[PDB]
RNA sequence: AGCGGCGAGCGAAAUUGGACUAGCCCUUAAGCUUUACACACGUUAGACGAACGGUCUGGAAAGGCCGACGAUACAGGGUGAUAGUCCCGUAGUUGACGAUGUGUGUUCAGUGAAAUCGAGUAGGGCGGGACACGUGAUAUCCUGUCUGAAUAUGGGGGGACCAUCCUCCAAGGCUAAAUACUACUGACUGACCGAUAGUGAACCAGUACCGUGAGGGAAAGGCGAAAAGAACCCCUGUGAGGGGAGUGAAAUAGAACCUGAAACCGUGUACGUACAAGCAGUAGGAGCAGGCUGUCCUGUGACUGCGUACCUUUUGUAUAAUGGGUCAGCGACUUAUAUUCAGUGGCAAGGUUAACCAUCUAGGGGAGCCGUAGGGAAACCGAGUCUUAACUGGGCGUU
RNA sequence: ACUCCGAAUACCAGUAAGUACUAUCCGGGAGACACACGGCGGGUGCUAACGUCCGUCGUGGAGAGGGAAACAACCCAGAC
RNA sequence: UUGACUGCGAGAAUGACAAUUCGAGCAGGUGCGAAAGCAGGUCAUAGUGAUCCGGUGGUUCUGAAUGGAAGGGCCAUCGC
């Protein structure tokens, strides 16, 4: 029996153009350069899904030194007071207590540099 | 259609029980300088090395 | 029951279907490899053809001859000789139970299986082995 | 085994014939055949050799920009022969006697256990008359049903044409398909003793 | 088996299973053709041809619900949707004046026919060709050339050749069936196509068109159940086109007409965007706008990090190497046969039938094939065999 | 292209522990037979070449991630 | 003096394969040696050429009615 293509053949290019939804010009409309653009999204989506655990954690430590700077210590130098210290709070919470309850900060940062 | 037989496959190689069967070569002219050992040991027909065989078989479709 | 009836697990596999995508695993190429006389179309070597090397089908030499009487001969089983209808084991009789096909001119009896019952066999050649095994149920061996 | 005939008593029958194991593997397989036996196999496509025209290179070879081409007919051109294309088959499977046999006894053992074969003394009909056919098979309690007898009578075989899913067949005539398809089969007796033969 | 730069390849017969069968004459046959006379026998226009209401949905009922009824007829088609019972049919039953065809006799007039049993013949030499057979040790056949018997006490063949034996009687003829094919006619069938397919051609197609010509060779189906194809009015050029009105179940079914995708082009709305550098996204993320009710959803996306398409081909491509303007459609490991390996099933030291027959997927049909023994070039021997004078042996096999 | 001498390594074999589905054999199916750079030992070349030819090990090929600004083949390290 | 032997050959070396190499020992027949012994060419490692076709000798295996024969085979050997 002979099978014609169409309307499966449709279902392919319209999953991809749906999933193209938003990007300029051909990279939306026109289905070779939208499969490419959809393709080079989710290879962009893994390798960020990645490197997002990575910016994370440079913005925490980032803010965690700026926060124990202020509290007078060193982010090397606090991080190491807290290992002495027992202290396992993460990096993110830390950064969260930062800027939410700068007190709990200097508190952590008095007892980092106690164990230091 | 029916497979044809390498017929020159056929006259060299004969299967039996103990594998393809075949004539050592060098042993057809320019003797006289050759040992009796030599030329006593090519008599006995051999059988065919395994790398030899595929090849063979597929030469010898029906054998 | 026909919506109901299936093969056995193993009795059927689907085929081999090149060049429908990468998932596959059969795509582009097809498993023929990258460029070469083989992944061409009607680009097989013929069997034998070993580069262009003397092959082995013609640096060994030709031997033998075949004798006329073996395509007319035939080799017959003890154990077949059960198969012959009636005592005499001879030519027409062999032919009869289609132990020989109808072109056999000679025949040798080979000891193989057992005999059971006593049978003459006229006409046909025997093994000592045979000839003792066909004596010894009874049997005798004309000449 | 033992059969219970209506308006009779119970026939004996061999165990092989209708008390086999139902082997399905067998029976799909004859199955299969069966409906492959049936194919036409009647079509074809033309090849670019066989479609109209198409000598003639298209035009040179090199120079005019153009993809080379050899014919209008070749398969990647519309209108142009099937890279592959059909011709009339034959689908015919062998199925070996004994493979025939053997799924034959497997259906009609499974019949039996299923309780849809029916085993009558007689069945006839006295005239050729669908609507006489069809109270018989009432008093049977069937609509749907295959009747296997030894010989078919026009009659039968005349009141049971416009009847649908009522098939009159003789033990010759009864198929791996047929015992399957028809929700009961009603044999009489004497086809029964025939069927037993048929089937070793 | 053989043939074969013994390469590539080519490829029998004996014998055996079938289908169909038939032989008859040169002292003149069988058959064939004609001719009429009969008779049969069929075809060729055709005819009759069963059985359904109500109700519901709907533009329409063939659908649904309810209850009936025919069936040797539920093939198939049509009818405002999907019909055994509305229609045409179908099953079945009938019909040919005349005209044809067929087969029998019974005739006629021929033909067969070469007359009279085979001489420029068989055979030979030279050159070729055909036979599976390539000139080979090459039988047999045909014969361009040159020759040339015997003549049943004879002659041909039996694969160089000779003997013996067997078998046949060339140099004259005729002969059905089983076999091949289908442009044409009819009927029927399809795990064949369904408008880029199927014919080149569903349509006024071998047309248009191209070519001096031979020749090449298209595209192009679909309003609706019915034209009911839009009276009349209005704008306009007594246009094109449109808006009303009307028709219709539907008029974004209005003839540029079923459905009506994508590329591509517009109008509107929200958000962004005129200090900003690159495969245009991605991870994050403010603001704004819609919903729903702000650790929601949707759209947009300032700003930040990261980030040089795809394919191909390559040691290696962002590559300034190849290919692609885009979309839609189509476009590439098939089919037959045989060999082998594997899985699966049947049966099992057995397994299996082929053509063909058949009341035809059954069943017959055993020819054959594979397995059941190997060794040896082979004769041949054989659970052994081969080697050799023989193996202490050794090769292969046995299990 | 000399040797009165002469290693390290490597290889061959044996014995032995522990770790490891290893080694081997017989079949079905391939693909490949343009390699690249880097280290080490060399020939060739100019101890030139992103040169060329071998030996051997690594990586690339067929391998992403981090480093080396950017950088197949380097360093670290093997992405369900 | 003819062991530059004839039949074989445990067992190895070495090769993709074709082929190439070494070999104790066994049988037969032999030479040298008083004898144990040694001898299947040469101190060793180059001195070579597959297959087909064909020639010569032997064998008498095959050989298409039979008996022969031709022609095949097998053994030895020749012709690049």
């Amino acid at each position: 029996p002979r099978v014609k293509r169409g309307v499966q053949a449709r279902a392919r290019h319209k999953k991809v153009l749906k999933q193209a939804k938003g990007y300029y010009g051909a990279r939306s409309r026109v289905y070779r350069v939208a499969f490419q653009a959809v393709t080079k999204a989710g290879q962009y989506a893994y390798r960020d899904r990645r490197a997002k655990k990575r910016q994370f954690r440079q913005l925490w430590i980032a803010r965690i030194n700026a926060a124990s700077r202020q509290n007078g210590l060193s982010y090397s130098r606090f991080i190491n007071g807290l290992k002495k210290a027992s202290i396992e709070i993460d990096r993110k919470i830390l950064a969260d207590i930062a800027v939410f309850d700068k007190a709990a900060f200097a508190v952590l940062v008095e007892k980092a540099k106690a164990a230091l | 259609p029916k497979m044809k037989t390498n017929k020159g496959a056929a006259k060299r190689f004969k299967k039996t029980a103990g594998g393809i069967k075949y004539k050592h070569a060098t042993k057809r002219h320019i003797l006289t300088k050759r040992t009796t050992k030599n030329k006593r040991q090519l008599r006995p027909n051999a059988i065919l090395p395994k790398c030899e065989v595929a090849a063979v078989i597929r030469m010898l479709p029906y054998a | 029951r026909l919506n109901t009836l299936a093969p056995a697990a193993g009795a059927k596999t689907s085929a081999k279907r090149v060049g429908r995508g990468i998932g596959s695993g059969l795509g582009k190429t097809g498993g023929r490899g990258h460029k070469g006389q083989k992944s061409r179309s009607g680009g097989s070597v013929r069997p034998g053809f070993e580069g262009g090397q003397m092959p082995l089908k013609q640096r060994l030499p030709k031997f033998g001859f075949t004798s006329r009487k073996s395509l007319v001969s035939a080799e017959v089983r003890l154990a077949e000789l059960a198969k012959v209808s009636g005592d005499v084991v001879d030519l027409n009789s062999l032919k009869a139970a289609n132990i020989i096909t109808k072109n056999i001119e000679f025949v040798k009896v080979v000891l193989s299986g057992e005999i059971n019952k006593a049978v003459t066999v006229k006409g046909l050649r025997v093994t000592k082995g045979a000839k003792a095994a066909i004596e010894a149920a009874g049997g005798k061996i004309e000449e | 085994m033992e059969l219970m005939v209506k308006g009779a008593d119970a026939l004996t029958v061999s165990e092989t014939t209708f008390g086999r194991e139902f082997n399905e593997a067998l029976v799909h397989q004859v199955v299969v055949a069966y409906a492959a036996g049936a194919r036409q196999g009647t079509r074809a496509q033309k090849t670019r050799s066989e479609v109209s025209g198409g000598g003639a290179k298209p035009w040179r070879q090199k120079g005019t920009g153009r993809a080379r081409a050899g014919t209008i007919r070749s398969p990647i051109w519309r209108s142009g022969g099937v890279t592959f294309a059909a011709k009339p088959q034959d689908h015919s499977q062998k199925v070996n006697k004994k493979m025939y046999r053997g799924a034959m006894k497997s259906i009609l053992s499974e019949l039996v256990r299923q309780e849809r074969l029916i085993v009558v003394d007689n069945f006839s009909v006295e005239a050729p008359k669908t609507k006489e056919l069809v109270a018989k098979l009432k008093e049977l309690e069937l609509t749907d049903a295959l009747i296997v007898t030894s010989e078919v009578d026009e009659n039968l075989f005349l009141a049971a044409r416009n009847l649908y899913k009522v098939d009159a067949r003789d033990v010759a005539g009864i198929d791996p398909v047929s015992l399957i398809a028809f929700d009961k089969v009603v044999m009489t007796a004497e086809a029964v003793k025939q069927v037993e033969e048929m089937l070793a």
